[PDB]
């Protein structure tokens, strides 16, 4: 961080599950390996991708927390209070201008063509095609009546 | 005529209020209006994108060169500033945020205050005396700011108070206009006093699909001379336009160097028919990035991708374009987009001169 | 400032309000299976106190 | 990990155009739905009073193994539980399509149904060590506010008020007792393990 | 230690009216109380006088932030 | 233990003709709380553990820590320039000076930088002095009786000078008051007769200070010792902890310029953007009621009393908003400052009293 | 002392904000830090001479 | 057992302790409108005592 006015260690909110950390005033240690051997095993052994699956519970550790959970709901929600949950080509493109992936192709879309929220998510999930079918947390038999 | 219907209205003191009248009379012998008043300006724009109108608003807020009063290093005389509570940090922050309407940088002021009485004495801005520069025929600030206060026996001497130039994006003491209104006049609205709609914004179109091209923008300028209101406001608007044009023209001298190896323009041939352009500009903001994206998109409706990013921790704007033409054709289209931006803002400045009398 | 503090070695110190046990009262708690203690004080807040334990 | 970040930006870039907020009016019941909650709570207290009137006539006979005290408290603990229908007046007051407090809870982003009930409808019975408030203020009083051998449910930690309505002094104290237990157990979290 | 030169939130010059607003405010409250001892005027009752029209007469807009910072800022000359 | 106390006068009036519940005394409910807990407004509408959190965090707040600070040489003490009476005050502010500001807080998701107990701050709010003050450290260096003395050491006749340090700043043994001391600078000269060994003092801190006041007083044994007061110009910056009176503490994570912050249709923009997800589990409802009440106080021109255990009605407090020209929920049409696009949702924004907790990132 | 009849006291208009004046009076008489100085005054008036003289 | 000596003093003092729970039930001895209810022991024995000396369960 080349801004001289920042003194904090900054990290993504989805990485806090590894350290059981939050941003209420927690402090964390950081050291940079200077040796070649210590530098190799940092990158090959101790990279945080190795702790994505828990050793304790064999399940995943990371995912969306609090804003990408409620924001992924709103994005893939079928109906908005304004009617159908759609966006034009410009706003569909603008969802991807930050993901740091390769941008999708929107060439087969006029400026007035509307894209569903699921259509935009499918553009991103096509890189790693998976098969999934469960009921969401949204559907609760408590709220159904 | 891209924009019409400017409405200019200064913020005046009401001396029909007896309490305000008496307080002004026996504090500053003030029976008239202050030499510098705030001015509210509301302008209607028609046939223009909100990228352009909001870029103009952002520039007028904190991306236009502005002037403040600063203290030169060592100008705060720790020797004869015997007062203990009026620290240099407190008084410097007080003086930086006094709004000024200055016409040259040469003016230098000084503050020499002595408390030789038995009561705490308040230091106002009428105690700042001009020591260098041509004599002011009109004040550059109001004389009613409470700069500080002195305990009995203490003093405050500050020398070398000069006029510093900057932009409010770097330090807020250079902010110019405060936001007072923004709306789109071509989008219909709900009655949001009803509890059926009180959770929605009020507009009848989602912002994901709406493309408004008729706007009303109201900004308040904090210190403008009373006999020159129209002359000041007009100037401000023109400068805003020009600032944008200048920045746009900088990108304009990058596209033309797409043959030379340049660090701010990177071109790829993704396939045998696709081309990717990446423009990285340091210390740019959402103003230029959004203008560029919007006008590139209007020039090329069937563009494969146009996007931009101003990450806060990187201090740069990165604009990515992916299109189904060659580098020659893509650069031609980019130059056309920039020429359209410059033409839009030249039209805006011409209409500024045509409207404000 | 209300005051109510001490200055020692140039620093400012406060004597803590101490949560002590009431005197002249029998306190019962649980080889030795019960314990009844008593800290008598002969009158006044500064006199010496003699503790007695009935086990 | 690369896809968590990428779907995080789609989610965050959507909300920067859709907006998301929570207000004080997201936590407020309709006057009609406020009466529905008071009816439900009076049913809880009426069923709690029926047990006490059985205690007055000595009609409470425990099973083989339990004493009269522990059978009486088990009857009270279960008679003062919020029915599942308590969410009818909560869900009648809110619009799930716009209410931000509901959407944080319903999507699993933050919060839970008891949190929504406590804020909006009522807190109910305070249980400490799966037990009510035990009289520790001199032999049959839980607080100085309630008489000795008080039979009302309020005397032992039943809070009829929601947070949005404002607790009273006895209800605040009982909730303070409940909260202090959790802090102490969380303090034993570090040391014991 | 004083009412700020500009609003902390938006930057409107609230300080150019601060001094007047102080003195006027004091006089206004003395009109609504009716000549009472400075201690016999309870603090909680002096703050319930509506200053909306006075601030409007100063020429200050109806912004939440500006009026918040103008009304609630503590003066150090009254605490020392 | 011989008393039967009615918890309030409302309870006593309820049982006025009740011969089966005869009270000995009647209580005033606010009496069950301390002075720090009475700072929090509508504290009975918050889950009480957060009231405990505030009682821990209220004393941690910066402000006017004393009215004689220029006459002191303190260690790690913070003086905050600007302080405000809360728009919704309580009885505790009849007896303690408030130390905070009535920040305009927007309760909204804005880019993901306020996630998990972080806030987005206005850089303009920071530049104008919001939660800005000065930080003070002290130094106490003594001498020996005719063995050691103060004075600018000379490298020729003094041994073991500290390596790579700056000795030039000294005048008559001390750096003059008003100059910037750096990392490695020598701040008190000191020579010791045995020829000499250099027991000088160096400034080992990351941020440069300024000599605020230096003095040569006498110790208990009537010996001259060096006393230096070091001051720091502390703005709010990224990593500093804020907190409301309900105990919702958070670290400043991002600072945006004026033109990047969100703004309502009327131009109102926040100083802090706090995540809505900090509310539902913490159940800090008194902060939301405070914003609702304080939003109409500002337009009305009044400061009202929000003491705990007073009768409140959030339905009537929300109608007070609609009578003042706002919406019932206190939410407004708001625009994205970066793009100029309106959110498809009214945003809850209004004045909430916030405090700066004295946990500075530069110290840690 | 024979106090007046309790059935003829007017309190039906006592608001819960009227009851905060009792807390005001209690804090004003008590003082925020009230006992800490009374203890020291008794120590410097009745405490130290008795402990010095009548103890050793 | 209880009611006899484990709580005899408390039971006899109950009609005078002001912190005891009163019950709206008439008295047979002195014809008083209210009685004092005490619930002692783990069997939760209920006793209605009166200032006149009345006591249920033949006391
Ligand atoms: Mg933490
Ligand atoms: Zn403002
Ligand atoms: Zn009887």
């Amino acid at each position: 961080l080349e801004n001289p006015k920042i003194s904090t260690f900054q990290m993504n909110v989805s990485a806090c599950a590894w350290y059981n950390a939050d941003f209420d005033g927690d402090q964390m240690n950081l050291w940079v390996p200077w040796s070649v051997m210590s530098r190799v095993e940092a990158e090959l052994l101790c990279s945080v991708r190795n702790w994505f699956i828990s050793t304790k519970s064999s399940g995943p550790v990371n995912g969306q927390v609090q804003d990408s959970t409620v924001g992924s709901f709103l994005l893939t929600r079928t109906n908005t209070p304004m009617g159908k949950n759609v966006m034009n080509k410009l706003h569909a493109m603008g969802l991807f201008q930050t993901t740091q992936t390769d941008p999708p192709c929107f060439a087969n879309y006029s400026p007035t063509d509307l894209l569903d929220g699921k259509s935009v998510v499918s553009m991103l999930l096509r890189q790693t095609p998976i098969n999934y079918q469960r009921a969401p947390t949204w559907y609760s038999e408590v709220y159904a009546p | 005529k891209i924009f019409q219907n400017v409405e200019i209205k200064p913020f005046l003191i009401d001396f029909s209020n007896l309490f305000i009248k008496n307080a002004a009379k026996k504090l500053f012998q003030l029976e008239e209006q202050l030499p510098l008043v705030p001015v509210n300006v509301v302008m209607d724009f028609k046939g223009i994108s909100r990228a352009a109108v909001h870029g103009l608003s952002r520039v007028l807020q904190d991306e236009i060169p502005n002037y403040m009063l600063d203290i030169k290093p060592g100008g705060y005389k720790i020797e004869d500033s015997t007062d203990l509570f009026m620290t240099e940090q407190f008084i410097r922050n007080r003086i930086n945020f006094i709004p000024i309407y200055a016409k040259n940088e040469t003016l230098v002021f000084a503050l020499r205050s002595l408390n030789n009485s038995c009561e705490v004495k308040t230091i106002y801005s009428r105690d700042l005396i001009q020591v260098a520069g041509p004599k002011l025929k009109y004040p550059i600030f109001n004389p009613t700011f409470e700069i500080g206060f002195l305990q009995p026996g203490k003093s405050l001497i500050i020398e070398d108070i000069y006029i510093k130039k900057g932009i409010g994006r770097k330090h807020a003491a250079f902010n110019l206009a405060v936001k007072t209104h923004f709306s789109h006049l071509d989008i219909e609205q709900y009655p949001t006093d009803k509890k059926e709609y009180m959770a929605l914004s009020g507009y009848k179109q989602s912002s994901m699909t709406s493309d408004p091209r008729h706007h009303r923008l109201g900004l308040c300028f904090p210190a403008v001379p009373l006999p020159h209101i129209n002359q000041a406001v007009r100037t401000y608007l023109k400068n805003a336009c020009r600032i944008i044009i200048g920045r746009i023209q900088s990108i304009q001298k990058i596209y033309e160097n797409f043959e030379e190896p340049q660090p701010e323009l990177v071109l790829f041939s993704m396939d045998e028919e696709k081309t990717k352009a990446i423009i990285t500009i340091k210390d740019e903001t959402h103003t230029i990035g959004n203008l560029l994206k919007t006008y590139i998109y209007e020039m090329i409706p069937d563009i494969s991708f146009v996007g931009y990013q101003c990450v806060p921790h990187k201090q740069e704007m990165v604009l990515t374009i992916i299109h189904k033409a060659s580098q020659e054709d893509l650069i031609t289209l980019l130059e056309k987009s920039i020429q359209n931006i410059i033409q839009t803002f030249q039209i805006l400045e011409k209409n500024v001169d045509e409207l404000i009398a | 400032e209300p005051g109510g503090y001490f200055i020692a070695r140039g620093g400012e110190w406060v004597v803590d309000l101490l949560e002590n046990i009431r005197f002249n009262t029998l306190h019962i708690h649980y080889n030795e299976i019960i314990r009844g203690e008593f800290i008598s004080q002969p009158g006044g807040a500064f006199e010496n106190s003699s503790q007695i334990i009935i086990r | 990990l690369k896809m968590i970040f990428a779907t995080q930006q789609l989610a965050l870039n959507y909300v920067r155009n859709a907006g998301f907020t929570v207000s004080t009016a997201d936590m407020l019941l309709t006057p009609e739905a406020h009466q529905e909650v008071q009816e439900i709570i009076n049913e809880l207290l009426l069923e709690s009073e029926e047990i006490n009137n059985r205690l007055l006539h000595g009609d409470i006979m425990p099973p083989i193994g339990l004493t009269t005290h522990d059978f009486y408290e088990k009857l009270q603990l279960n008679a003062l539980k919020f029915p599942d229908r308590i969410l009818k007046p909560i869900m009648n007051s809110i619009n799930p399509e716009t209410n931000g407090l509901f959407q944080m809870v319903a999507t699993g982003a933050k919060g839970s149904n008891p949190n929504m009930i406590h804020i909006m409808a009522g807190i109910g019975q305070i249980e400490i060590n799966t037990q009510r408030i035990q009289p520790q203020f001199s032999f049959g009083r839980t607080l100085v506010y309630y008489p000795r051998f008080a039979l009302e449910a309020q005397a032992y930690g039943f809070i009829c008020n929601s947070y949005i309505a404002g607790l009273t002094s006895p209800e605040f104290i009982f909730g303070e007792m409940n909260g202090r237990f959790d802090l102490i157990n969380k303090a034993l979290s570090t040391s014991s393990t | 230690m004083l009412i700020p030169v500009v609003c902390f939130t938006c930057g409107f010059p609230i300080g150019t009216y601060a001094a007047i607003f102080d003195k006027a405010r004091t006089e206004y409250i003395k009109t609504k109380m009716g000549g009472t001892l400075p201690q016999n005027i309870p603090l909680d009752a002096s703050l319930q006088i509506e200053l909306k029209d006075l601030i409007t007469a100063l020429g200050i807009p109806m912004r939440v932030c500006c009026r918040t910072h103008l009304i609630t800022t503590l003066d150090y000359r009254k605490y020392y | 233990e011989n008393c039967l106390v009615a918890f309030s006068i409302i309870e006593l009036r309820k049982h006025k003709h009740d011969v089966t519940r005869r009270f000995t005394h009647v209580d005033v409910p606010q009496a069950i709380l301390g002075l720090a807990a009475l700072v929090s407004p509508y504290a009975n509408c918050t889950q009480p553990a957060r009231v405990t959190y505030e009682t821990n965090q209220g004393r941690q707040t910066g402000g006017w820590y004393c009215f004689s600070w220029p006459y002191r040489v303190d260690m790690n003490r913070f003086f905050q320039f600007y302080n405000e009476m809360p728009l919704v005050k309580t009885i505790a502010h009849n007896y303690v000076i408030p130390n905070g500001l009535n920040t305009i807080v927007a309760y909204m998701i804005y880019g993901g930088y306020n996630q998990e107990d972080s806030v987005i701050v206005s850089q303009s709010f920071i530049d104008r002095g919001g939660f800005a003050g000065t930080f003070y450290r002290e130094e106490k260096v003594e001498l020996e009786s005719d063995i050691e003395s103060f004075g600018k050491p000379d490298p020729l006749i003094t041994k073991n000078l500290k390596p790579g340090a700056n000795y030039e700043k000294l005048v008559d043994g001390f750096v003059p008051v008003g100059t910037v001391v750096k990392k490695g600078d020598i701040i008190i000269g000191k020579v010791a007769k045995i020829k000499y060994i250099d027991r000088s003092v160096m400034y080992g801190f990351d941020e440069p200070a300024v000599v605020d006041a230096v003095m040569r007083p006498h110790g208990p044994n009537d010996e001259i010792f060096g006393l230096m007061r070091l001051r720091y110009e502390r703005n709010l910056n990224i990593g500093d902890k804020m907190s409301s009176r309900s105990g919702n503490k958070g670290i400043a994570a991002l600072a945006l310029p004026t033109s990047d912050m969100p703004f309502t249709e009327d131009g109102l923009q926040p100083d802090l953007i706090v995540n809505p997800h900090s509310h539902p589990s913490r159940m800090t409802n008194g902060q939301m009621i405070e914003t609702t009440v304080g939003l109409a106080n500002a337009l009305q021109g009044v400061v009202t009393d929000g003491t705990a255990f007073l009768p409140i009605n959030v339905q009537l407090l929300s109608e007070r908003l609609a009578q003042e020209g706002l919406r019932f929920n206190g939410c407004q049409k708001m625009f994205n400052g970066q793009t100029g696009e309106y959110f498809d949702a009214a945003i809850f924004i209004g004045p909430t009293y916030h405090q700066r907790l004295q946990k500075f990132v530069l110290d840690d | 002392i024979t106090y007046g009849p309790i059935e003829t006291v007017d309190n039906e208009e006592l608001t819960e904000a009227d009851m905060l004046s009792f807390i005001s009076a209690a804090v004003n008489s008590t003082g925020l830090i009230g006992y800490n100085i009374k203890s020291f005054d008794d120590l410097m008036d009745n405490g130290i001479p008795q402990i010095v003289k009548q103890m050793f | 057992g209880e009611m006899e000596d484990k709580y005899k003093i408390f039971i006899k003092n109950a009609p005078f302790d002001p912190t005891n729970c009163q019950i709206k039930k008439d008295c047979p001895n002195c014809h008083l409108d209210y009685l004092t209810q005490i619930c002692i022991g783990s069997q939760k024995i209920i006793i209605l005592v009166c200032r006149c000396g009345y006591m249920s369960n033949r006391g």
